[PDB]
């Protein structure tokens, strides 16, 4: 539709990329719950929503460093959300984000039975911090803001056994990072794309708030990781990995039609309609998946020829059929398997797959799918590009965030592995539009996002 | 050749004239089999694992996969699980190893066997093989479809391999993942204060003995102490922890009723001078005496001595845990402004008591001192004279912190409470 | 040209005799820039648990000129000045002593703005 | 025994530091126990003591030879909360420095939880130990009035410059001088009393440098105290000595 | 005409441009955080191993017109624009305009064929003695200069630094030296290109420290007295030591670690005062010693730290006692220990010639000065100064080390701030009163001294001052990227 080169749509070369992945790296959640626990049994003070109130205006405002540049730094502020609608009414308007209202019953429902009647408050710091150095100081920039804001509205003195004890139950007691540390080699701390897990980032979008089709739920995953784990952990070539020219949307909807023909209805939502995962169920649905992909290739030579390279179109083949089977099954596992049984079928029918290491993760993929051993088996909703198979070479994690967002999107759950990560993500004064990820690097191509971050007030023009 | 005599919790003497060398970590059989069983044994919580597998509350903080609900009582039968497991991690029958249940069937213990430590270059590969025999277990004892076998290994074995350590599994170990160390040779004294409390019950100086006795495991594990440095750390052992010659029970003793810190430093000066190890060397004009150390290693056991006795008296007076920040470093500072001397460790422990004081004041609190292990990048510093001064304090608190001593007691205080090594240090050291 | 001089008394200036010194620089020939400042005097407590309070302090309402009148504002010190003739940068040190009843200090070169900065 | 308790030193500093370590102080003014308790800020003057957990004679310790061998003060027994007194000494020749407050509350008093920066000096204890601790602080020398005030919170002041009548700087006038008396309307946290409190007489300028604790070149000179610079050389040399061969 | 505040505005030392503190801040002016920018974006890599690779594995022939096509192949090819022929997508030209590579050998001979634009040339850049040293130190080894985009490096880490560079350098090798584009030499030229002969500044961290490598905790303190290249451009030791202790304390207290007091030790002129009264000292009483020179050096004894180091604190005691202009902050008393150790360590180790001297000048003027006015530092300033004073002369596993190897890694100064800028002007001290050509990596001296840099490594406090009120243009901007 907006459609441009993809010379402008490399990851440096465009802005919502680099937004995207700048407000994915400066958020953090902390717990808040037992801070107060902390406050009532031993503080002798009673907190109560108006010191709830007192705590947000103290902490919004100082996040510029106040008691930085409070100009540059305006891309920062702290909300809350509860699963307790006890105290969710009487908190400010402008600081709170509703289970209820962003959300449907049932998902608002699910939420808040997830997370009990806890209260968790969203941090995001200044972008500017997360650009000078890597985004590990979220973590203890946020920690120093909330310890100096209990100490300025909740009026107790700095240097207290009592103040030690609040300073730990703030911060370091429960604290949601991104992502965490790293193994060995590419040792980095917390909060990067290597340990972003798949659920993670089918939770940090938000089009399974706003939609109910759960194939476009599962594609807008498939874009979201595939630029931002492809281009950001491992860039390159060929860098527009299968949200361009909607191949990979017809064998998906083409994989609907199928399901929803041969088994009874078993793609839409709703987990009463949702056959057990069997292998003989993903061998059918892979195997119809890929064989529609690889015909429509041989039909149409021009899209053979647009993907020139071998890996796009085993990344697209494998994509489809993986979000294909976790629609039917309700099992991302059985995504998974339907990914790595399209990538054997596409080989066999092409007698070619990829540019020398595209099937690393491909030979020893299906074998470890539903595995039980100890760094071998897990979830798909725990994946990540921190998983042992998945960690160094191009191409391939964007599907699987996306088929593990099918998974948990064909049976129309709340969502896939965090609900303070979904709701944290459910407030639309983000720079970046979590809602709609691929739209808005058409938006960032075409030069039409403005992210912060920037030093214009600060240098000479 | 140091001759320490060591006298235990209650002041009365075990075994005389033991050699300074007998109780190096690397010698003693008895703190060998602390360091074995601290490497061997994990305590897997089957109620955990139900609730998780029940809910779909697995790996990690706030994470719930849902739809995926594995209905299993496991706390039920949490007997055959139990020889299960021990048929899976055991090398053979009839070898060093033993899991039995907890009360309710709420909670198992596997240890490992020795062989399984022999064959592993490091510590925690007890960690995975009880991980991998519950979760196999599991698997064997449902009958679950192999679709759902990821659910039920994530349960057990938390968001691992995606994550470097287990984060949210049952299965769960003392020392931390090897890659979570500060240095070369730190993974044996990451245990806190609140477990090293809740393993010895609560008794002080049965507390400063283990905490001593990890963190020279610790010092001898990182080539710090080889040749010469070798007999000071270990005289600090014999001094500080390990109550040598009743110093740190008859200071306490001298000065409980109404001794502060300052009576303390005057008491262990007083032990010093008397005892020949210190000598004056040149009185100044105003009457000072400038004081010079014959033996400088033995002077630093009586500074860890002194140090460890001004916590007791200091922290047990207040009956709170928050004093070892200052008693550690004004104790140093006020006993280097007596004699002219260094302190403790030279400095380094006045230094890592002003790192507990920030520490745990203002920022970065990490509890009150309950949450303090010689692995953390504030505490390493001293070569451990400081944390077995915290763990004893940790032991006198009175209740004033949250975080209290029942809160992991049923994570590691009954795990370890069978232990008699670990239950009382002291007077289970022989060799 | 416009030398950078500051005075710094060995006391921090009481209001008592704050009305007399700095209305005696302002008789000083050729002054561009008068800075002085010292420690905070805050109307309410904003720290610890007396957060909240209100405070009325014995060191405020320093300054009346009579040309203008300077309004209530916290304590006075380390007065700074611009003057562009060097002539006067010992007869400040002179005037100083006679209407600062006790001994000051003194320092030089490079106390006051020039060229704006990046938050101007 | 060892009853020889100094510092070194053969100045008057060095006098000073010896006496306020000791705690040989003469004692200078007059505060009554309740108004002691009223200027501290933390409850209701002349009321009980608060508990933030019941007594220790009560619930029953753990069996523990330590706790049975030290006493457990009277506050403790009680079970009081923990609170603290603030201090910022001034540098021009007041007569504690907190390294030195802090020293006096090691020495001369149980249970307690000195600590020390630059501009303020904590002393936490439980109540019953604290009120005593505050009282032997407030009454004698150690404490003037004038160049020593009890600020809770903002303890800025104790590098400035002091006042023109010798009174260091006060952010939020918790002592002032009032009818050539100073005089205490304020808690430590600056929370005013319906009473106040008659604080006494400050020292001259003249009569605090002989008897401060602070080195000042133009009071008593650092660099002619042989004694501490040769005392600052010793554990220098022995440290790094030491360090390198501890033997 | 008038006017208060609570806080003195710092001129910069060395300078008559004046900052308030809430502006010296490194989110706020722009050089904080461009100094840091090329410390990341930069890595060094060795030819010579690539080039023998090349010789014998291939029968290729190495010579100096083919290694000209090979390096304007390459710098082509580093920012981001395509070079062996695969539809790949190129970095904009207009946002990548600051990467360059270019080598300095130590062969003279090679260095003369080379083309000019892409040589730094050891005798241009560096005096006599100086190129002798380095000549001497490196081999006559080739090796080349990396420079990343800046956008890169801010855009995702400084771990992509080395890998990007390993990622160009072989398309580079490929196109220029016609290889198959993908065979077994590209393997062996970009892992020579990334962990054989690769030399970068900042290293791994561990994990407990939740920050990754490439991080100013890596960056040692001989690393950044070796960045900095006021030592190649200028020649009293004392003035090279003190612009090691501004950017030290730039970097490493205000960026590694986030009350920002530690502005002050290369603000308002006190440690400069300080250092040029002790260096004077030295030179009354030692025979000269503290000027320029290798054997007019005394030897490092205790007695003479003791002596530099407690007349150089009794000097800014009487200092401070006699003026305290510099007091009177709203959170004072802290930064008063930092500038004093500081003067005693420069000046303990412009005398003797050791840097473990300056650290053992740095702790005893910390005693002193608690010991003078009875109070050090702020609550957390004191954990590393008390103990540090036993740690600097011992061999220990975790606590031996020279200066020059020392880094805010270290077990002592992990954690606290205003302390690392101090150790890193002393670890140069040590060797510009000697007038080294290097302090411990000869590589960054030669890497760094360049004028393509946006920022100026000459001298990095004038680059401070001159950021802060500014005309400073920083390098990773999205200029046009964006809309308007």
């Amino acid at each position: 539709d907006i459609v441009a080169e993809p010379d402008d749509l490399h990851y440096v070369n465009n802005a919502a990329m680099q937004q995207m992945w700048d407000d994915i790296r400066r958020t953090c959640i902390v717990g808040l719950d037992m801070a107060h626990e902390t406050l009532e049994k031993r503080l002798g003070k009673e907190v109560t929503p108006e010191t709830i109130n007192h705590y947000l205006e103290t902490l919004n405002h100082a996040m510029p460093g106040a008691a930085t540049h409070p100009a540059l730094v305006d891309d920062c502020y702290v909300k809350i959300f509860t699963g307790d609608d006890e105290l969710a009414d009487e908190i400010d308007k402008q600081y709170v984000i509703n289970v209820n209202k962003m959300f449907s019953e049932e998902q608002a429902a699910q939420i808040k039975a997830s997370i009990g009647k806890t209260t968790w408050q969203a941090i995001h710091i200044p972008t500017i911090v997360s650009r000078t150095t890597d985004g590990a100081q979220t973590s203890r920039w946020a920690a120093m803001q909330i310890g100096m804001s209990f100490i300025s509205a909740y009026a107790m003195c700095a240097g207290e056994a009592a103040v030690a004890d609040l300073s730990f139950a703030a911060k370091h007691a429960a604290l949601v990072s991104m992502g965490e540390m790293l193994p060995a080699r590419r040792a980095r701390g917390p909060n990067e794309p290597g340990g972003l897990s798949f659920g993670h980032l089918s939770d940090i979008v938000q089009t399974s708030r706003v939609s109910k089709d759960p194939a476009k739920i599962a594609l807008e995953v498939v874009g979201a990781g595939c630029m931002l784990y492809d281009q950001i952990w491992l860039g390159t070539q060929y860098a527009t990995a299968a949200y361009t020219d909607d191949i990979l949307d017809n064998n998906t909807y083409y994989d609907v039609d199928y399901i929803n023909d041969k088994y009874n209805g078993a793609a839409n939502l709703g987990t009463d309609n949702k056959v057990k995962a069997t292998l003989d169920v993903v061998k059918d649905i892979a195997t119809e998946s890929t064989l529609y992909g690889i015909e429509t290739y041989e039909k149409f030579p021009t899209a053979l020829e647009d993907h020139f390279g071998g890996s796009q179109r085993a990344t697209v083949l494998a994509a489809a059929s993986g979000v294909a089977c976790a629609l039917a099954t309700g099992n991302a596992n059985a995504g998974l398997s339907g990914w790595y049984l399209s990538m054997y079928v596409h080989k066999e029918a092409w007698g070619r797959l990829g540019f020398f290491g595209f099937d690393l993760q491909d030979q020893c993929g299906a074998t470890n799918v539903l595995s039980y051993q100890g760094d071998e088996g897990l979830p798909d909703e725990l994946r990540g590009p921190n998983y042992p198979n998945y960690a160094m070479n191009v191409g391939h994690q964007g599907g699987y965030a996306g088929i593990a967002q099918a998974a948990h999107s064909g049976r129309g759950d709340a969502f896939t592995v965090n609900p303070l990560l979904k709701v944290c993500f459910a407030d639309e004064l983000m720079p970046f539009n979590f809602a709609e990820p691929r739209r808005e690097f058409g938006r960032g191509a075409i030069r039409e996002f403005m992210p912060a971050g920037e030093r214009s007030l600060v240098i000479p023009a | 050749s140091d001759t320490v005599d060591i006298y235990d919790d209650r002041g009365k003497l075990l075994e005389s004239n033991v050699d300074i060398m007998s109780l190096a970590p690397t010698r003693n059989a008895a703190i060998k089999k602390i360091i074995l069983d601290t490497k061997r044994s994990v305590a897997v919580s089957l109620a955990g694992i139900q609730g998780a597998l029940a809910s779909g509350k697995m790996g990690g903080k706030g994470r719930q996969i849902l739809g995926r609900g594995l209905n299993y009582d496991l706390v039920g039968n949490a007997d055959a699980i139990a020889e299960n497991v021990k048929n899976l991690v055991q090398v053979d029958e009839g070898d060093d190893t033993s899991v039995k249940v907890i009360k309710g069937g709420k909670s198992l213990l596997i240890q490992a066997p020795s062989s399984r430590i022999a064959a592993g270059a490091d510590y925690m590969s007890a960690t995975t093989v009880g991980a991998a025999a519950v979760t196999q277990t599991i698997i064997d004892m449902f009958g679950t479809d192999m679709y759902d076998a990821p659910i039920a290994k994530s349960a057990v074995w938390g968001s691992y391999p995606q994550t470097m350590d287990l984060m949210g599994g049952n299965v769960q170990g003392v020392l931390s993942i090897p890659q979570n160390n500060e240095g070369l040779g730190f993974s044996l004294r990451n245990i806190m204060a609140n477990h090293i409390a809740a393993i010895t019950s609560r008794g002080a100086m049965n507390a400063a003995a283990l905490s001593s006795i990890y963190e020279q495991s610790g010092i001898f594990e990182m080539g710090g102490a080889v040749g010469m440095f070798e007999r000071h750390q270990l005289l600090g052992l014999a001094c500080q922890g390990l109550n040598a010659n009743n110093v740190v029970y008859d200071i306490v003793k001298e000065n409980g009723k109404d001794g502060t810190i300052g009576t303390v430093i005057e008491s262990i000066v007083g032990r010093a001078v008397e005892d020949g190890v210190i000598s004056v060397d040149k009185t100044a004009p105003s009457g000072y005496k400038f004081y010079k150390a014959n033996d400088v290693p033995m002077w630093n056991a009586y500074a860890a001595a002194g140090t460890l006795a001004a916590t007791f008296v200091n922290c047990g007076a207040g009956r709170a845990a928050q004093n070892v920040s200052s008693t550690l470093l004004y104790f140093n500072d006020i006993l280097e402004k007596e004699t002219g001397l260094p302190g403790c460790d030279y400095g380094k422990v006045q230094g890592v008591a002003v790192g507990f004081s920030f520490f745990s004041h203002s920022i970065y609190g990490g509890g009150g001192p309950g949450v303090f292990n010689g692995n953390h990048v504030v505490t390493r510093h001293s070569r451990g004279f400081a944390i077995p001064c915290v763990c004893a304090a940790v032991a006198l608190d009175a209740g004033t912190q949250m975080f209290t001593i029942e809160s992991t007691s049923g994570l590691i205080g009954d795990v370890f409470g069978s232990i008699e090594e670990f239950r009382q240090p002291i007077k289970a050291v022989a060799g | 040209d416009s030398i950078q001089i500051e005075i710094f008394p060995s006391r921090i200036l009481s209001p008592e005799t704050a009305q007399k010194l700095i209305s005696e620089l302002y008789q000083v020939d050729g002054i561009i820039r008068v800075m002085v400042q010292g420690p905070r005097l805050p109307e309410r407590v904003s720290a610890g648990p007396g957060t909240g309070e209100k405070v009325e302090h014995p060191l405020r309402k320093p300054i009346q000129i009579g040309d203008q009148v300077i309004e209530l504002k916290i304590s006075v010190g380390r007065i700074r000045l611009e003057i562009e003739n060097a002539e006067t940068k010992e007869k400040v040190r002179s005037v100083c002593d006679k209407m600062l009843p006790f001994s000051f200090e003194f320092r030089e070169g490079h106390f006051l703005r020039r060229k704006p900065t990046v938050t101007d | 025994a060892y009853e020889a308790q100094y510092y070194p030193g053969a100045t008057s500093v060095g006098a000073n530091r010896r006496k306020h370590m000791s705690g040989k102080l003469e004692k200078l003014r007059e505060i009554s126990d309740e108004d002691l308790t009223a200027v501290l800020g933390h409850r209701a003057p002349g009321s009980d003591y608060p508990s933030t957990h019941p007594p220790l004679a009560e619930m029953g310790e753990p069996a523990c030879s330590i706790r049975e061998a030290v006493a457990a003060t009277p506050g403790a027994a009680a079970g009081d909360r923990v609170r603290y007194v603030q201090f910022a000494d001034s540098m021009y020749n007041a007569p504690a420095t907190p390294y030195f407050r802090s020293y006096f509350a090691a020495i001369n008093f149980r249970g307690v939880d000195p600590g020390t920066l630059s501009g303020r000096q904590i002393v936490e204890a439980r109540e019953r130990d604290m009120e005593q601790c505050a009282k032997v602080q407030m009454e004698t020398e150690m404490t003037d009035p004038a160049l020593a005030g009890m600020r809770g919170a903002t303890v800025h002041g104790h590098s400035v410059r002091l006042q023109e009548d010798g009174v260091m700087f006060d952010m939020l006038d918790r002592r002032r001088l009032e009818g050539g008396v100073i005089i205490m309307d304020k808690d430590q946290v600056a929370i005013p009393l319906d009473r106040k409190v008659n604080l006494g007489k400050p020292m001259s300028s003249e009569e605090a440098a002989k008897r401060t604790t602070i080195y000042r070149v133009d009071n008593v000179a650092f660099r002619d105290d042989a004694e501490v610079i040769e005392w600052v050389h010793r554990v220098f040399d022995q440290r790094t000595s030491y360090g390198f061969q501890p033997k």
